[PDB]
């Protein structure tokens, strides 16, 4: 359709106005004393949230040039959430500071591209300084402190996440889901579990719990559809001679074979339980192979050249206990030589490194947890649904931050680390005066998060900023207690990865937004 | 001492004052917060940051204050910046009087805009 074209300063002031609208909505939620934003949903009740990316993803403006400004600055929060899972409000604050100072410098007659180059140079040096400034975060106390800070100063969340990470291991996974009570609870599963139950309730030998319990059984992994009992006769007779239970994990069992099995189980001839093979497609094949490796058996498949009639006891795995419920099957203490498990998890790590989508990566990580580590689930308790959503979002933030802090280390929080870095980079210069101005723009914008944190508390940002800049080390300001001290000693920790990611994404988007001259959009 | 620092001195002295009611406490905080307005506006008109200068003046004692003409600190008496006590007292009392009159006002009657 027809277009509207704006040139120079008109375009820049419209763009800055849109940036300011979105940033002012987002920034009221930063720090221990930030507040909540109520978001109207077309289908349902409003959501009350303190998360930056959630607020940013809803903002759209009536004016089209201001809407372009807002849509451009939204990508910083989106990208920070995608990369680190936390630190989106800080990224937005930094982006707005850089855009404001850069537009001020441009209006004074500077070349925008040289300013952009200076900003890039300053941010590169800053990232190197941050990497030099970090310390490892390995003990459980520091992990508790990180989880507490990221969950808006909630000690119970930090303690629960530290316990979960200690119990599940370095190779395990932790998930968050809705609870049923009013208190948070942690349930950890050891061994392998897949969401497949028995195919016939008559298999139950322990009606007290409604569960099928087998001690030291055989596992027959059938990679095929079984409908006719004629195929299973040899293995069933062999196991009956053996005198110990059997478990069938197959693609499916039809009416005739299932009927024969249930008739035989209740007569006392054989103890047989049958469940479905988990997954659909290639992943189903992979997880059958994984169970074979864990249990020390061989998968019976037509695509390799073996028939189920010719199966012997050597193709059957073994375990110590098998417990089957209506929904989940667990295999406990299965026999398998370790080298096979380490080799399999090694291969899975290589296709982990060669994975693009996050869904595939998380499925592979869940497989590694099943084979080697554990799986923990945290249930969130709340009285209502809005409270449940808000608490669940906080818990997910804490979990992401603990992961990042483990994988890269921690720096002093509260905006102090960026101030220390900018103090260290005070003697950096570029090629021309515009580049030096851009370096100064970046270094000045590096103090915005602390100033906004102090504003949200109702204090004076510049007095606190001067007092913190006058100190050295981990000296900082505690906004929860309104006192100065050691950031590390009072437990205000930030992961290095979150700070670095926020700085990088903010600089990347703002440097481009500084260099605009014309804006082309549709008509009202 | 001039420049609006006497009101800062008294406001910093009276920071412990309490009222009988949670509403009388809101009134006490309103009146003490309003004694820093003169110096903050003076520094704002001169072009500096009011918060930093106000904090520096509050940190000092006696006649320590900020010279707006030369943009330096020092003893206000020695720099010759004075106010009579009557001027400050009268301004404060009349401001409080008009504020109290406006707070307890229930009705206003005026001619139609015709
Ligand atoms: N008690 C505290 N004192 C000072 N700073 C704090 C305190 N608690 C948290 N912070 C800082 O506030 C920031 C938390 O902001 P937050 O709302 O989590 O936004 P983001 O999405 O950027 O993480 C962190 O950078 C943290 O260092
Ligand atoms: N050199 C100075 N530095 C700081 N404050 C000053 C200086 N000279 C005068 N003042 C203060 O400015 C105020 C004068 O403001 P003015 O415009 O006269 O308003 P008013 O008519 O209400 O007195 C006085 O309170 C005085 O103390
Ligand atoms: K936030
Ligand atoms: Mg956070």
């Amino acid at each position: 359709a027809a277009k509207d074209v704006k040139f120079g300063n008109d375009a820049r002031v419209k763009m800055l106005r849109g940036v300011n609208v979105l940033a002012d909505a987002v920034k009221v939620t930063l720090g221990p004393k930030g507040r909540n934003v109520v978001l109207d949903k077309s289908f349902g009740a409003p959501t009350i949230t303190k998360d930056g990316v959630s607020v940013a993803r809803e903002i759209e403006l009536e004016d089209k040039f201001e809407n372009m400004g807002a849509q451009m600055v939204k990508e910083v929060a989106s990208k920070a959430n995608d990369a680190a899972g936390d630190g989106t409000t800080t990224a937005t604050v930094l982006a707005q500071a850089i855009i404001t100072e850069g537009l001020k410098a441009v209006a004074a007659g500077m070349n925008p591209m040289d300013l952009k180059r200076g900003i890039d140079k300053a941010v590169t040096a800053a990232v190197e300084e941050l990497k030099a400034l970090s310390v490892p975060c390995s003990d459980s106390k520091a992990i508790a402190q990180v989880g507490t800070i990221s969950a808006n100063s909630d000690e119970t969340v930090g303690k629960l996440i530290a316990e979960a990470m200690d119990k599940v291991g370095k190779e395990g996974v932790i998930t968050v889901e809705d609870g049923t009570g009013l208190q948070d609870e942690l349930d950890v599963v050891e061994g392998m579990q897949f969401d497949r139950g028995y195919l016939s309730p008559y298999f139950i030998n322990k009606p007290e719990t409604g569960a099928v319990e087998l001690e030291s059984p055989f596992i027959l992994l059938a990679d095929k559809k079984i409908s006719n009992i004629r195929e299973m006769l040899p293995v069933l007779e062999a196991v009956a001679k053996a005198g110990k239970p059997l478990l069938i994990i197959a693609e499916d069992v039809e009416g005739e074979a299932l009927a024969t099995l249930v008739v035989n189980t209740m007569r006392g001839i054989v103890k047989v339980a049958a469940v479905k093979a988990p997954g659909f497609g290639d992943r189903r094949k992979a997880m059958l192979q994984d169970i074979a490796t864990l249990t020390g058996g061989t998968v019976i498949s037509e695509e390799i050249g073996m028939e189920l009639e010719k199966a012997t006891l050597e193709d059957l795995g073994q375990a110590k206990r098998v417990v089957i419920n209506k929904d989940t099957t667990t295999i406990i203490d299965g026999v398998g030589e370790e080298a096979a498990i380490q080799g399999r998890v090694a291969q899975i790590r290589q296709q982990i490194e060669e994975a693009t989508s996050d869904y595939d990566r998380e499925k592979l990580q869940e497989r590694v947890a099943k084979l080697a580590g554990g799986v923990a689930v945290i249930k969130v308790g709340a009285a209502t649904e809005v409270e449940m959503k808000e608490k669940k979002a906080r818990v997910e933030d804490a979990l992401h931050a603990t992961r990042a802090a483990v994988e890269e280390g921690v720096v002093a929080g509260g905006g102090v680390a960026l101030i220390r870095v900018a103090s260290k980079l005070a003697d950096l210069r570029g090629q021309n005066e515009d580049q030096n101005v851009g370096i100064k723009v970046a270094l000045r914008a590096m103090e915005a998060p602390l100033r906004q944190i102090v504003l949200n508390c109702g204090e004076e940002p510049s007095v606190v900023a001067n007092t913190v800049k006058g100190g050295d080390g981990n000296y900082g300001y505690n906004a929860a207690t309104e006192e100065y001290g050691n950031m590390i000693d009072m437990g205000i920790l930030d992961p290095t990865k979150v700070t670095r990611s926020a700085l990088q994404y903010a600089a990347s988007v703002a440097g481009l937004m500084i260099t605009t001259e014309c804006m082309v959009t549709d008509l009202p | 001492a001039g420049g609006g620092v006497a009101l800062i001195r008294v406001a910093s002295k009276l920071a412990d004052l309490r009222g009988q009611n949670e509403d009388q406490n809101v009134g006490i905080k309103v009146a003490l917060r309003a004694m820093e307005a003169p110096l903050r506006q003076i520094v704002l008109n001169c072009g500096e940051e009011p918060s930093v200068v106000a904090n520096t003046v509050k940190g000092g004692d006696g006649n320590y204050g900020y010279n707006a003409a030369t943009e330096e600190y020092g003893n206000m008496i020695d720099m010759g910046i004075l106010d009579p006590t009557k001027v400050t007292r009268s301004a404060l009392q009349y401001a409080a009087s008009v504020a109290g009159l406006m707070i307890t006002t229930e009705c206003m009657v005026t001619d139609l805009p015709k």
